[PDB]
DNA sequence: GGCTTTCGTCAACCCTTTGCTTATCTTCCCT
């Protein structure tokens, strides 16, 4: 027996579209996730998985390059060359319309819990972009596998995310089979053994290279299983469907 | 030559490496080799202070002779000797910084890892050379080091061109329907 | 004795403004919204670079994208909000012994002059560079909290006193100085005149087509929500020798104009920072120039 | 000892003409206004070409964009609205040294003398390019702020002194030597004749399909801003061998004659720039070209 | 003894120019 509160039509702006070295657009499900776990923490809503989608999406700059931010001289120490421009280290920014389905499990009623997700949500802040509007997040259940599709179909508008798997690598099959890349989690290089620059000293530290999986963008209604669409926490360091591979 | 050059890459600050957080920021200067994922046609990347090096008779520095023909898994089977696999295994290093990356949470069951992503040197150079070679134009392409890249990293030295990352772009929904 | 400062201490951004939607209305209809298209023209004129009268004689062909009113309205809509977050002495990467002696030399901010003169960029229309000017007549609508404000005639490179940024800018500095968020829902009625050019961000964007490329929001015209946070922390009027309000940056630094007027003179963020920390008395201008960059936020090396 | 200018020192426009609508009118009914259509027209000739004789006989079928009158209206109108703003001096991206010495260089320039030839070029009806041939009179209606002022002959190629394009001018100088902004609103009766052609901006193509594509506003007949702003500044009489005013370019440069009019001969802006903050004096004219320039805008760096 | 400023050091490209998907709808039945 499964709950879910949706918020539709989520615009943000200032999305930090690296995603990772070689990808840039849309942020991946490690992104939603960190938010679903953000609100685990400041709402104390414990959320399973999120299942999110695209409404709007566009990457600032050409078709083949992205818009650079002007840096700002931020840095210590380099005064005297800050009236020359700062130099930019590429973060690639996009804005974004979205629809997000957090599986949540609650006890009281649906008004608190729609409080608190709009609680977040105005002091939540989607991969790095401010959240510029959103509607007012509603509550639904997914008793069985038709309820499930209720859910589903609440998110429409919306081009949700499905795991596509990885055949051989990431390049060859974004060629052949033509589908998205993504950064579905990450792998752990080396232990870290300076814990001063860190946000928590306490808090174990890995330097990580991005794994990514193979993914494709099917609308909402389109996917039959919304199981496909919901991302989770992985046990291997990684975020995974609930459905797993879409077929 | 290519003692030669390993060697000049060692005078300098001689370092090797298969991740790096310098494509994410030119001040960095974390790089990372790993082990596990050297292969076939594993691409490799290297840092020497403003991509210093000297050059052979057909104008290449390391970076060119040691990424084609798979020379630097030779060096790394010892096909050519096992006291070049020392030299290159000298300049083959993990020096860590923290500073200018991203630090985010992972969740790794009751509890978090700060997880801190640093790019994949081997991804960049062979999907760049991949997807211009398979004609993959849903791409974007950026050059990372900046005006003159030669400050970053060997490869950023090398390919001016700018690296290719895949836009990650997804369908738009029609407002009128 | 001598806190030394941590060497990646980074603040949030707690000014966070959306992207400004461009619509065109009437002054008379200011309801019917059109959204103002970015459009792409070819450009005939002559290359006249410092070093070209060589070729100055030939022709140079330049594709450019522009945004321009249609010529049944004569106003400029502009759509944003702006939501001011609390915390702003909440460092997420430094540690909690700098950053707290930092905050704590930091309630004596006098909070309202910041909020005033962040409310009062954004009501005066300091977020329109090129198109506050031929503007017939401004107006800005603010809506916070089920109420809405109206503003004429606001002069942008001084800020006078009335009543109105005031009130707003109380319950700015209560969120700043205190905790939560206040969002100000921001509607920019320029009077322009029928089918005059508006002035949308433009993008850094190597681009072979578009010579000059537009920021575009589905075609729609729009500005850089970072652009508008450059806008309305344009408060700094305490620099030396001050004469225009310039960016709240860690070195007071303009690189659009190539000077920096906090650069050297030992009047930057981390002089004063560091003064701060270190029981040195800081002044309240300084010490409103310190929290306007922990409201702007940033990393900070070294 | 040598202040180089800033390497982006650049300037905006201050000439902000808007895209001139066509209309059809009679020299009496002007309230009767149908908006001029861009038809397109398949048109079979001679293939001429300087070169290839041996094709001569070969037709040449071209699809070109026409714009006619309708055969019940003799008279094409022509509405823009120009905005003059100031603040001329403030380079918004080079402000500093080189550009307010500049300023202070330029204090004293004839600011009267080219408002009245900008108000004159308006005035005379040379935003009018090709129109003006076949024209029997050419009346324009200038309307500043609501202020109607009626022109019917100007001689175009010489500036001669009158009372009204003056007392526009008077403001129009006190806008441009100092800030604000004007607003002229332009109207063009001329009395091409029954079905006359007319000819508006013709848009840059590289795609083809079609021979002449004229510019266009949702189909109605338009002129380019940047055609009319070329018209607006064609007061430059003061080159080398000066015979008739062309446009104002940093280089002097006409592109159709294929010539710099004051490159190569150290009468080119930058010259006279680097003059003007090196502390050397200028002549009346020279200071009123690098001020056209300045209010033409530009970059001038590197 | 670091420490902070400014000047000197080291370089060199082969590029390509839209779809990714493509929207949440009536049979029985009796009241």
């Amino acid at each position: 027996m499964r709950k879910f509160i949706i918020v539709k039509n989520v615009k943000v702006d200032g999305i930090n579209a690296k995603s990772s070295d070689i990808t840039v657009g849309m942020p991946p499900a490690t992104t939603f996730c960190g938010l679903g776990e953000t609100m685990s923490i400041k709402t104390g809503i414990v959320v399973k998985a999120v299942s999110y989608g695209s409404v709007k999406f566009e990457v600032r700059g050409s078709r083949f390059n992205t818009s650079v931010t002007k840096f700002a001289w931020q840095d210590r120490g380099n005064g005297g060359k800050a009236n020359n421009n700062s130099p930019i280290q590429p973060k690639p920014l996009a804005d974004g319309v979205f629809t997000l389905c957090f599986e949540v499990e609650w006890e009281d009623c649906a008004e608190v819990l729609v409080d608190k997700v709009t609680n977040f949500i105005n002091t939540a802040r989607i991969a790095g972009g401010t959240i510029a509007s959103f509607n007012k997040p509603f509550v639904k259940v997914a008793k069985d596998a038709e309820e499930l599709a209720s859910v589903k179909n609440a998110m429409m508008p919306c081009y949700v995310v499905v795991d596509c798997g990885v055949e051989v690598n990431i390049f060859e099959d974004a060629v052949n089979r033509k589908l998205q890349p993504m950064v579905n989690g990450y792998k752990k290089l080396e232990k870290i053994v300076d814990n001063k620059h860190m946000r928590d000293k306490f808090t174990p530290a890995y330097l990580a290279t991005p794994t990514y999986t193979m993914i494709g963008y099917k609308m909402v209604s389109n996917v039959d299983n919304f199981d496909q669409a919901l991302w989770q926490y992985g046990e291997n360091t990684k975020v995974k469907t609930i459905g797993g591979i879409y077929n | 030559m290519i003692k030669e050059m390993i060697e000049d890459f060692i005078s300098k600050g001689g370092l090797i490496f298969t991740h790096s957080g310098r494509y994410t920021n030119t001040n960095n200067s974390c790089f990372i080799f790993n082990k596990n994922d050297i292969g076939v046609d594993t691409k490799v990347d290297m840092y020497t202070p403003k991509s210093a090096g000297i050059k052979n008779e057909e104008g290449e520095n390391l970076w060119q002779v040691l990424n084609k023909a798979n020379m630097f898994y030779r060096i790394y089977s010892g096909e050519l000797g096992e006291e070049l696999q020392y030299l290159l295994k000298s300049c083959c290093t993990a020096k860590e910084d923290v500073t200018t990356l991203p630090q985010i949470y992972f969740k790794n069951g009751e509890g978090y890892d700060i997880l801190v992503p640093i790019g994949n040197a081997h991804n960049l150079i062979s999907g760049t050379e991949y997807l211009w070679e398979h004609k993959y134009y849903n791409t974007f392409t950026q050059k990372l080091g900046g005006s003159n890249p030669q400050n970053c990293t060997h490869a950023c030295n090398k390919m001016r061109g700018g690296f290719k990352q895949f836009n990650c772009t997804p369908p738009q929904v029609e407002d009128n329907y | 004795t001598k806190l030394k400062a941590p060497a990646v201490l980074a603040y949030s951004r707690k000014i966070n403004p959306t992207n400004a939607l461009m619509f065109a209305v009437n002054w008379s209809d200011r309801d019917n919204t059109t959204a103002v298209m970015v459009g792409t023209k070819t450009v005939a004129g002559t290359q006249s670079v410092r070093g070209n009268p060589n070729d100055a004689d030939k022709g140079n062909i330049q594709t450019v994208n522009f945004a321009n009113l249609p010529h049944n309205k004569n106003t400029l809509l502009v759509k944003y909000n702006v939501k001011f977050v609390g915390d702003v002495f909440k460092a997420e990467l430094g540690g909690g012994e700098y950053s707290n002696t930092l905050q704590t030399a930091l309630e004596n901010t006098d909070f309202g002059t910041l909020a005033y003169r962040y409310v009062y960029n954004i009501a005066a229309g300091r977020t329109l560079w090129r198109n506050r000017v031929g503007a017939e007549s401004i107006e800005t609508v603010i809506t916070v909290n089920d109420q809405t404000f109206t503003f004429s005639d606001l002069l942008v490179n001084e800020f006078d006193e009335d009543v109105d940024v005031a009130e707003i800018a109380d319950m700015v500095a209560g969120v700043l100085s205190g905790e939560g968020f206040v969002t100000l829902k921001v509607e920019h009625y320029m009077l322009l005149g029928e089918g005059s050019e508006v002035f949308p961000s433009q993008e850094f964007v190597e681009n072979s087509k578009l010579s000059k490329q537009l920021f575009d929001l589905n075609g729609q015209a729009a500005m850089h929500d970072q652009k508008i946070g450059n806008a309305i922390r344009t408060i700094d009027t305490w620099y030396e020798d001050a004469t225009t309000p310039i960016a709240v940056e860690p070195y007071g630094s303009v690189v659009r104009n190539g000077v920096a007027y906090r650069a050297g003179n030992k009047t930057d963020l981390f002089t004063l920072m560091d003064g701060a920390v270190n029981g040195k008395s800081l002044t309240e201008e300084d010490q409103m120039f310190v929290t306007a960059n922990l409201i702007r936020g940033g990393v900070f090396g070294g």
